[PDB]
């Protein structure tokens, strides 16, 4: 079965940086839209960043300018370089994948805990 | 396996179903102008039984997903028969196609040649394939060999045709289509629960290999049993992939235009309706029904490869002969293995009964049509003074010859094109059919061709196709480890790139020969072509509708529904090509 292994949590201060990863393993295909989704403790989910196969990055308007996401070519590994951290964005982070452009988010990730200040 | 049928819960079901069908026929033996719903079921079930349960499921379990785009092209060519070609047959007073080509051109050689060609196409395509499919079903279910199943199939269809099985062919046809269409969805629901959904079905199909790959000393190749790298694409490579997208669009159209519009049983089925609204209703209903066999019959073939991989995907010849009787391949048993080994104790007998009762009616229909075609159009033009008793015994001493020739031909069907039944039927049709459609279209639309061109067009097309067909069987097709020593000039291209070349060459020959002789005046050609279809004068030639009239409301309703059906078919074609999966290295 397909499972996603991720790493890169921790604790920084207001104005630091971190690094998050995600790496599917056990499949034979190439995913289309490996992205990221965050959720504050006690609230609802929202959207963070997403990179397609050929390369078309689609950020969110409340985070654009501080986050940068890049995916390796023709394989399954996607990074996320976060810069100038605040203590407002403390949540857990998931990792979602997708087979085809019209098929609605097959597999989900476990969760990485990150809090700041 | 093969002893799962020996229980008391379904033998009674088989016996009760057969007695019900024979009682319906025996009642309708004692005590024209049909309506829209019998025509639709009669048109949708024409080739089911051996072109749906063997060919589509086997080529889905062997190649991949691209086979399912056959029925969508079939429905697009089914909407042309009702709107374009049937008022041509009504407005000229003709019943069949050689009777049209006798009134159009003249003489007496084109009709005799087309009858002699149609008998050979019957033998090569329909009769031996039906007997072979019935023997496959009986050998999987019970356990006897081939020669003890062929005579059982024949001894049951004789009892079918004695007790009036040809008169009542409307009630039983609607009943069998309804029962088969209902029972083919429960097997899909049972199959998609066993593998574990729709994503595990994609992830597990790419690892279905046999575990006995070696011979005594000849270890087999890596690419010979693993699935293809493009199994989830509809449109494939036009140079290096099987079923390439130019052939898949053009050659199938050329092969379906001959089959749906220039046949004999289908045209006399549509010509026996009550009005002109009911032909169009029957053409819309079958087009709505022909959207299902991608999801119903192709995708359970892949499930059957996933679940039982050592039978359906064998590669070593000392093991493939034990399972299916031939040393080439075993994909043909993909769908009859799923019905026996997944269904519960009740429906397992009803599905086999439905498949056999749909396989016997075709045979009787063919035996009646070929007997009429031989007695009326070839034998009665030699003697010209024959009574009725002589014609009766001549018509009854011909089907014995047909049966003997087809049973002798059978052991070439089960070893051609590396063990698949879709490729055999499509290759024989591609070698023999396309010269007829070009001469038919040029006879209808152009108005200037005459009798001196059509005959030589047909003869030269026959010479090319017969050369390729004779060279194909005497040398073989090839294999995985040892390729064939075919002359690689007439034998190199795909068999769907041959239909377009033969079509174009036949059209070029009949145009060039027809532009060098004397024409025919238009006094003889009223209401027999496309430009003069609405003349009102008289021609000096060479319960029953005759008018093609309809109310001005149901015409509008039928136009709008045909447009919606075309939109749905285009959306299906645009769905399955916009998102396909790509593997990694
Ligand atoms: C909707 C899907 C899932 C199934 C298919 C249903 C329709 C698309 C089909 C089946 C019922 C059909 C209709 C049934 C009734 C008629 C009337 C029939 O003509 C008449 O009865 C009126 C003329 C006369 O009686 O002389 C012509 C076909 C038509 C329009 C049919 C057009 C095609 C229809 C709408």
């Amino acid at each position: 079965q397909v499972q996603l292994q991720e790493s890169g949590g921790g604790l920084v201060q207001a104005g630091g940086s971190l690094r998050l990863s995600c790496a599917a393993s056990g499949t034979i295909f190439v995913f289309d839209k490996m992205g990221w989704y965050r959720q504050a403790p006690g609230k609802e989910r929202e959207f963070v960043a997403t990179i397609s196969r050929g390369g078309s990055t689609n950020y969110a308007d409340s985070v654009k300018g501080r986050f940068t996401i890049s995916r390796d070519n023709a394989k399954n590994t996607v990074y996320l370089q976060m810069n100038s951290l605040k203590p407002e964005d403390t949540a857990v982070y998931y990792c979602a994948v997708r087979y085809t452009p019209w098929r609605r988010y097959s597999y989900w990730g476990q969760g990485t805990q990150v809090t700041v200040s | 396996t093969h002893e799962l049928i020996r229980n008391a819960a379904d033998i009674s079901v088989i016996v009760i179903y057969f007695l019900l069908v024979m009682a319906v026929g025996l009642w309708s033996m004692f005590k024209r102008s049909m309506v829209w719903w019998p025509i639709g079921a009669s048109l949708f079930a024409s080739n089911i039984g051996s072109g749906h349960f063997i060919g589509l499921a086997g080529t889905g379990a062997a190649s991949g997903l691209a086979v399912g785009g056959f029925e969508w092209n079939a429905l697009v060519l089914l909407l042309v028969l009702g709107w374009v070609f049937v008022p041509i047959y009504i407005k000229a007073g003709v019943v069949t196609m050689p009777e049209y080509l006798r009134k159009r051109f003249g003489g007496q050689r084109i009709q005799v040649y087309l009858s002699v060609l149609s008998l050979f196409l019957y033998i090569f395509t329909k009769i031996s394939v039906d007997i072979f499919s019935g023997a496959i079903f009986i050998n999987l279910a019970l356990g006897w060999n081939l020669y003890l199943s062929i005579i059982l199939l024949l001894a049951i269809t004789a009892l079918y045709t004695i007790t009036g099985g040809l008169a009542a062919v409307i009630y039983t046809d609607t009943l069998q289509t309804l029962i088969m269409l209902i029972g083919a969805l429960i097997l899909m629901g049972f199959a998609f629960h066993e593998v574990g959904g729709y994503d595990a079905f994609m992830e597990k199909y790419m690892k279905a290999i046999p575990t006995i790959v070696s011979d005594g000393n000849t270890t087999f190749q890596e690419k010979c049993y693993t699935p293809r790298a493009d199994s989830f694409h509809i449109f494939r490579d036009p140079l290096t992939g099987d079923l390439p997208w130019p052939g898949f669009i053009f050659g199938l159209t050329i092969l379906a235009l001959w089959y749906w519009c220039t046949d004999q049983v289908i045209v006399q089925r549509c010509l026996a309706a009550k009005n002109m609204s009911h032909v169009k209703g029957g053409c819309i209903l079958a087009g709505y029904l022909k959207l299902l066999p991608m999801f119903i019959m192709v995708m359970p073939g892949m499930i059957s490869r996933i679940l039982f991989p050592d039978k359906v995907a064998c590669v070593v010849p000392s093991e493939c002969e034990k399972y299916c009787g031939t040393k080439v391949g075993c994909t043909n048993i993909a769908y009859p293995t799923l019905v026996v080994e997944l269904m519960p104790n009740g429906l397992r007998g009803l599905m086999l009964a439905v498949m056999l009762a749909a396989l016997m009616s075709s045979l009787t229909s063919i035996f009646n049509s070929a007997s009429t075609l031989f007695t009326m159009d070839i034998y009665a033009k030699v003697r010209k003074r024959a009574s009725e008793k002589e014609l009766m015994i001549v018509g009854r001493l011909f089907v014995l010859f047909l049966v003997v020739v087809s049973i002798a031909w059978i052991p070439i069907v089960q070893s051609a094109q590396s063990g698949q039944l879709f490729d055999y039927i499509q290759s024989v049709s591609s070698y023999l059919a396309p010269p007829v459609a070009a001469v038919f279209l040029l006879a209808i639309f152009w108005k200037r061709v005459n009798e001196q061109g059509a005959f030589w067009g047909l003869i030269l097309g026959l010479l090319l196709g017969l050369s390729r067909l004779i060279l194909e069987f005497a040398y073989g097709t090839g294999s995985c480890m040892e390729p064939s020593n075919c002359p690689t000039i007439i034998c190199g291209v795909h068999y769907l790139y041959f239909a377009i070349i033969l079509f174009a060459i036949s059209g070029i020959v009949t145009v060039v020969v027809s532009l060098l002789t004397k024409p025919i005046p238009d006094v003889h050609l009223y209401r027999l072509c496309w430009s003069l279809r609405n003349s009102k004068e008289e021609r000096i030639d060479l319960m029953k509708m005759t008018d093609t009239s309809e109310k001005p409301l149901w015409r509008t309703v039928l136009n709008i529904n045909a447009i919606l059906l075309l939109a749905v078919a285009i959306f299906c074609h645009a769905y399955f090509a916009s998102n396909s999966l790509e593997v990694l290295f």
